[PDB]
RNA sequence: CGUGAGGGAAAGGUGAAAAGAACCCCGGGAGGGGAGUGAAAUAGAGCCUGAAACCGUGGGCUUACAAGCAGUCACGGCCCCGAGGGGUUGUGGCGUGCCUAUUGAAGCAUGAGCCGGCGACUCACGGUCGUGGGCGAGCUUAAGCCGUUGAGGCGGAGGC
RNA sequence: GUGGAGCCUGGGAGUGAGGGCGCGAGCGAUAACGUCCGCGUCCGAGCGCGGGAACAACCGAGACCGCCAGCUAAGGCCCCC
RNA sequence: GGAUGACCCCAGGCGGUAGGGGAGCGUUCCCGAUGCCGAUGAAGGCCGACCCGCGAGGGCGGCUGGAGGUAAGGGAAGUGC
């Protein structure tokens, strides 16, 4: 009611008007007036303990492994940037698009190939996060990206 | 078969036209005419227009016979009011409502 | 996000007014006057359920009395008669017997007198 | 030939064929239970004091139901006290088969 | 809300 | 005066009940002997201009 | 089982001789006959009682000094409109009203209570005009 | 609106497409009735959906000897749907509106004509208990920095 | 004496206008629906139920819901009832 | 009782203002969702004497409507007159 465009004039006298008393038309009791406890820009972030983020990361990968859904690959053979090249490779490693994959690799080329698949979330090892590990059904990493994962939960 | 007419937005007070309409509901088209011609009411003129229009609809459009027409149903609905300012003493403004009417007459055929 | 009233109040008001069907004037058209009407309506129903139990037992007792005096005793004598006789037919049935099976009621009178 | 039987803490007059709703008996549907007789009448009068010894009333259990819903409402004025309770009394339907005696 | 008609003075109840 | 005022709003039942005397009497009409058109008694006939059995004015 | 509710029965006419009976203790009994509470099928919300014809109402009896001291009142609704009429007077002028008044005040108030009063035919003197109904003389 | 500084509104939506209704009928016109367009015209421009108060036409029950916070309980009658249910209410029973403020209100104490929508315990940072987890003689980072483009990490200054 | 008893630590309160009645006093006039304390009770918050014609605090009695079953309480049993 | 809400049995408590505590319903919005429901009809409206729930409500059916809606499980609030 202080940030609203109206004036601060009392609309009519306090007494003897036969009407209810009011001040200015900015008061939240009026149509078009201010908002009593409406939102204001907020910072929803907060500092989660690092060990909670390291345990959770390890634990998310652990969950997938205990399901037999974690698959480490040494390299992506024909994949040189083309989507048809990743699908070809995909079928060879048993990934037939009936399961959500989190492709985790520092290979710029291989991530270009698998970007557009509606069943692949694509990611670099530095970005490994549990929300993306858990929202996908299977997990696939480089031996290079797996080495990087081992550092972070060390 | 039925023939209907509707005069929408007649600038007259619904409560006032109804008095005239109540005279003719259920009367035959011939009595309804004589009754309307000697009703001492502004509303008579508007009802007569709607009545003769409904009768024209019957004969012309719906293959009904003038000699057998009666006023099977009629009613007056209230339409949107014209709101006007009426000045009073000591600086006060009153809102006159110039009300409006939707007059309806439905004729049927009184066989036999 | 903003959660405007939207659809909620109308549906709550309609629940009242449907329960209020049959009421006089605004008590079935105005949501306020319906709701007030139903407060009283609900408490009368609670009270009169209790009262119905008393209402009917009164009727039976009056009906038993009249059938009793035909054989020349009053309710208070008949009832104490059946107590000593061991008879535990209740007032709802003693009254239907009094009216439907007078021959059966007449014997019950005789057990009552005889067992004093 | 009627019997005044007692079941569920209440008393009812019953004749062969009569369908009757009483309080909920613990008894599978289609089973048969015997009712206690307090009076017999019609072609002969037998007056229990309180229960007729030999007699009983044979009943068939057609089913078990819940009655129509009574709204149990409470209101105390000037005290914002309001209570809404929906109640359905459980019952048992019986078919009066015969009156033993 | 144009002009505020001032109300009549009360009866002096003193 | 001290400006009398209505104390409650009048119910639809009391309002319309006050109007229980508000219906119009349909006009009194009789046939004209000359042109058989319906018209009020004791007036010159506006359709043929006849009264008491003679022409009285142009129409 | 629902409680028995009778169908409409033709009512029984009775005939009481008030000669020498005490005003109030007779009114009790006429009241009950009018309510029909002597009938084992009594129902509170219907007129199902007896038609009660009374004779010799002039010869009704009262105890104490009530002839001089009992006062009937009628208030006309006008200022000073309270009339007091004592028993002696009321017997000397409208004797049937003595017993009429006593029973009417021992009947319910309300629509059904008022109909019951209609079913009471009190007469001064030993004769009544209801021979067509052949009333059943009672001893009370 | 205000002399003036200044105050300060209301008001969005046809349809996929104007195909936005030729022509004929009543009418001064307005408005309608046919015809026609459209999937749809109670989508016809006073146009999506079309709630409620409010007004009306028609139908079922009911009401002119009756005492009333308007209901509730019971029975009976009539109408409707097809050992039951719905509508209505004739008689009998019982019955002191809502909110508020009060020791105490049906109260002749406050507020409210009625309906629809707007309308009042929140956020930030600090604290103090409690609680779910992580770690434990230890726990934890801030500003920044790198990455990401809804990826996370580094950073030990400092705090307890 | 195992009870919505008690004790200890701690989180959240509300209340800090009472009122009638019985009894014990003061004030008052061996006045007040008066006033001020004490002991108890009810109303408050049980304006829910029965009785007392009607009626917060008098008598009966502490309403979880249903029953067209039974026994009582105060108070009642000539008719309204 | 069985074995740590799986349901059964027995017993007891369950009037309530200020107020404390507990469990739920519904609203808007996010994840679930590149999904699923949807012109063989979304949301919204109007009926229902039917189904579930103590209740707040939720279903289902008919009419209206004509293009959106959104689960199990969680998350956040301009959340109920
Ligand atoms: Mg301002
Ligand atoms: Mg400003
Ligand atoms: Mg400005
Ligand atoms: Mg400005
Ligand atoms: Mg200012
Ligand atoms: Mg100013
Ligand atoms: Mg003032
Ligand atoms: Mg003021
Ligand atoms: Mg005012
Ligand atoms: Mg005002
Ligand atoms: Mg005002
Ligand atoms: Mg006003
Ligand atoms: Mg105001
Ligand atoms: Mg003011
Ligand atoms: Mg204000
Ligand atoms: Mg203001
Ligand atoms: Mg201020
Ligand atoms: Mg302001
Ligand atoms: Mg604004
Ligand atoms: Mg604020
Ligand atoms: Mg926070
Ligand atoms: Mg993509
Ligand atoms: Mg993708
Ligand atoms: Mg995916
Ligand atoms: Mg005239
Ligand atoms: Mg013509
Ligand atoms: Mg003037
Ligand atoms: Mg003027
Ligand atoms: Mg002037
Ligand atoms: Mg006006
Ligand atoms: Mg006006
Ligand atoms: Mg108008
Ligand atoms: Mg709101
Ligand atoms: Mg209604
Ligand atoms: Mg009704
Ligand atoms: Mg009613
Ligand atoms: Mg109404
Ligand atoms: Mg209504
Ligand atoms: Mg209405
Ligand atoms: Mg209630
Ligand atoms: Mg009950
Ligand atoms: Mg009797
Ligand atoms: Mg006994
Ligand atoms: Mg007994
Ligand atoms: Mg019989
Ligand atoms: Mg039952
Ligand atoms: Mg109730
Ligand atoms: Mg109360
Ligand atoms: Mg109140
Ligand atoms: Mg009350
Ligand atoms: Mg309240
Ligand atoms: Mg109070
Ligand atoms: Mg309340
Ligand atoms: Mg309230
Ligand atoms: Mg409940
Ligand atoms: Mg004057
Ligand atoms: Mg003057
Ligand atoms: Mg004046
Ligand atoms: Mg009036
Ligand atoms: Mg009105
Ligand atoms: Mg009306
Ligand atoms: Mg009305
Ligand atoms: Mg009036
Ligand atoms: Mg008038
Ligand atoms: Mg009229
Ligand atoms: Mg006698
Ligand atoms: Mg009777
Ligand atoms: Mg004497
Ligand atoms: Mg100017
Ligand atoms: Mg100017
Ligand atoms: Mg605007
Ligand atoms: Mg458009
Ligand atoms: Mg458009
Ligand atoms: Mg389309
Ligand atoms: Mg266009
Ligand atoms: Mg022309
Ligand atoms: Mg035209
Ligand atoms: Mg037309
Ligand atoms: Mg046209
Ligand atoms: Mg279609
Ligand atoms: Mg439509
Ligand atoms: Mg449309
Ligand atoms: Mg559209
Ligand atoms: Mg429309
Ligand atoms: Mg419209
Ligand atoms: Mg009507
Ligand atoms: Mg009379
Ligand atoms: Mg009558
Ligand atoms: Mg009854
Ligand atoms: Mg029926
Ligand atoms: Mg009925
Ligand atoms: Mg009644
Ligand atoms: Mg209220
Ligand atoms: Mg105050
Ligand atoms: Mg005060
Ligand atoms: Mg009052
Ligand atoms: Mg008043
Ligand atoms: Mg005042
Ligand atoms: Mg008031
Ligand atoms: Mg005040
Ligand atoms: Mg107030
Ligand atoms: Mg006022
Ligand atoms: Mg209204
Ligand atoms: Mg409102
Ligand atoms: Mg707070
Ligand atoms: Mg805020
Ligand atoms: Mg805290
Ligand atoms: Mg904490
Ligand atoms: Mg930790
Ligand atoms: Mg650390
Ligand atoms: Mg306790
Ligand atoms: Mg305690
Ligand atoms: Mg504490
Ligand atoms: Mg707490
Ligand atoms: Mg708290
Ligand atoms: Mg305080
Ligand atoms: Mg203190
Ligand atoms: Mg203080
Ligand atoms: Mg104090
Ligand atoms: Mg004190
Ligand atoms: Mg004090
Ligand atoms: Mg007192
Ligand atoms: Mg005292
Ligand atoms: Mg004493
Ligand atoms: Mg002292
Ligand atoms: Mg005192
Ligand atoms: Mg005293
Ligand atoms: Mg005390
Ligand atoms: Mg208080
Ligand atoms: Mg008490
Ligand atoms: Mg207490
Ligand atoms: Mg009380
Ligand atoms: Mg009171
Ligand atoms: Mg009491
Ligand atoms: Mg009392
Ligand atoms: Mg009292
Ligand atoms: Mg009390
Ligand atoms: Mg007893
Ligand atoms: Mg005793
Ligand atoms: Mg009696
Ligand atoms: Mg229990
Ligand atoms: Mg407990
Ligand atoms: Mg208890
Ligand atoms: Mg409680
Ligand atoms: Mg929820
Ligand atoms: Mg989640
Ligand atoms: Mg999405
Ligand atoms: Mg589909
Ligand atoms: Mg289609
Ligand atoms: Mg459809
Ligand atoms: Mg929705
Ligand atoms: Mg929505
Ligand atoms: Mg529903
Ligand atoms: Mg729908
Ligand atoms: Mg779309
Ligand atoms: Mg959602
Ligand atoms: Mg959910
Ligand atoms: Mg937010
Ligand atoms: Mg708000
Ligand atoms: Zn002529």
């Amino acid at each position: 009611r202080g940030e609203v465009a109206y004036s601060g004039r009392k609309i009519w006298p306090q007494k003897h008007t036969g009407r209810a008393r009011h001040g200015d038309i900015g008061a939240p009791i009026f149509v078009g007036g201010g908002v009593v406890f409406g939102p204001k820009p907020r910072d929803y972030s907060y500092t989660l303990p690092k060990k909670v983020r390291k345990k959770g990361l390890a634990m998310a990968v652990a969950d997938r492994a205990r399901e037999g859904k974690l698959l480490l690959v040494e390299a992506f053979a024909g994949v040189n940037g083309k989507t048809k090249e990743f699908l070809a490779w995909a079928k060879e490693a048993g990934l037939d698009g009936s399961e959500s994959v989190l492709l985790v690799t520092g290979n710029e080329l291989v991530r270009r190939a698998a970007r557009n698949l509606p069943w692949v979330v694509t990611l670099a090892p530095e970005g490994l996060n549990v929300y993306d590990i858990v929202r996908t059904e299977r997990l696939v990493m480089d031996l290079d990206a797996w080495e990087v994962f081992q550092n972070r939960i060390g | 078969m039925e023939a209907k007419a509707i005069a929408r937005y007649v600038r007259i007070s619904p409560r006032k036209v109804r008095l005239v309409v109540d005279l003719i509901r259920g009367k035959s088209l011939e009595e309804a005419r004589n009754i309307l011609r000697y009703t001492n009411k502004r509303g008579a003129y508007f009802v007569a227009k709607v009545l003769e229009s409904a009768a024209a609809n019957a004969v012309n459009n719906h293959d009904m016979l003038e000699d057998r027409l009666y006023v099977k149903a009629a009613y007056v609905d209230e339409g949107p009011a014209l709101k006007r300012v009426l000045p009073r003493a000591r600086g006060r403004a009153d809102i006159i409502k110039k009300r409006t009417s939707h007059i309806t007459v439905i004729l049927g055929e009184k066989h036999g | 996000p903003r959660a405007k009233t939207g659809v909620v109040r109308r549906r709550k008001h309609k629940k009242i007014l449907k329960l209020a069907k049959g009421y006089w004037g605004l008590r079935s058209k105005s949501f306020r006057k319906a709701r007030e009407t139903l407060f009283a309506a609900g408490n009368y129903a609670y009270a009169h359920r209790k009262r119905r139990k008393r209402d009917f037992r009164r009727l039976w007792i009056v009906r038993i009395n009249a059938a009793c005096r035909q054989h020349g005793l009053n309710y208070s004598t008949f009832i104490h008669g059946l107590k000593k006789a061991g008879i535990e037919v209740d007032r709802k049935n003693l009254a239907d017997l009094a009216v439907r099976e007078p021959q059966v009621f007449a014997e019950l009178v005789e057990r009552a007198k005889a067992a004093q | 030939m009627f019997a005044i039987v007692k079941t569920g803490g209440k008393q009812y007059r019953v004749e062969p064929g009569l369908k009757l709703r009483v309080e909920k008996l613990d008894a599978e549907p289609g089973a048969t239970v015997e009712l206690p007789v307090l009076l017999l009448g019609g072609e002969k009068t037998v007056v229990g004091t309180p229960v007729v010894e030999g007699a009983s009333v044979v009943a068939e259990v057609l089913g078990h139901g819940r009655g129509k819903k009574i709204l149990v409402s409470k209101f105390k004025a000037k005290v914002q006290y309001r209570r809404k309770k929906g109640h359905r009394q459980p019952y048992t339907e019986l078919l009066i088969k015969e009156i033993r005696g | 809300p144009t002009y505020i008609p001032r109300p009549r003075p009360p009866h002096p109840r003193l | 005066a001290k400006h009398p005022v209505p104390k409650k709003k009048t119910s639809k039942a009391r309002r319309d009940a006050r109007r229980s005397h508000h219906a119009l009497t349909p006009p009194t009409l009789v046939p004209c002997p000359e042109c058989k058109a319906m018209k009020p008694p004791h007036t010159v006939c506006p359709e043929c201009g006849y009264y008491a059995g003679r022409k009285v004015l142009e129409v | 089982m629902k409680t028995y509710v009778p169908k409409q029965v033709e009512p029984r006419w009775v005939l009481i001789d008030a000669e020498g009976k005490t005003l109030g203790r007779l009114a009790t009994k006429i009241a009950t006959l009018l309510r029909g509470k002597h009938r084992p099928d009594w129902t509170p919300n219907v007129a199902m009682g007896d038609f009660v014809v009374v004779v010799n109402a002039d010869k009704i009896r009262v105890t104490g000094k009530k002839l001089e001291q009992k006062i009937y009142t009628r208030y006309s609704g006008y200022p000073g409109g309270l009339k007091k009429i004592p028993l002696e007077k009321m017997l000397a002028t409208h004797p049937e009203r003595v017993l009429e008044h006593a029973v009417k005040g021992m009947l319910p108030k309300g629509p059904l209570g008022r109909r019951l009063f209609k079913r009471l035919k009190v007469y001064a003197g030993p004769d009544h005009p209801h021979q067509a109904q052949r009333p059943e003389k009672l001893e009370v």
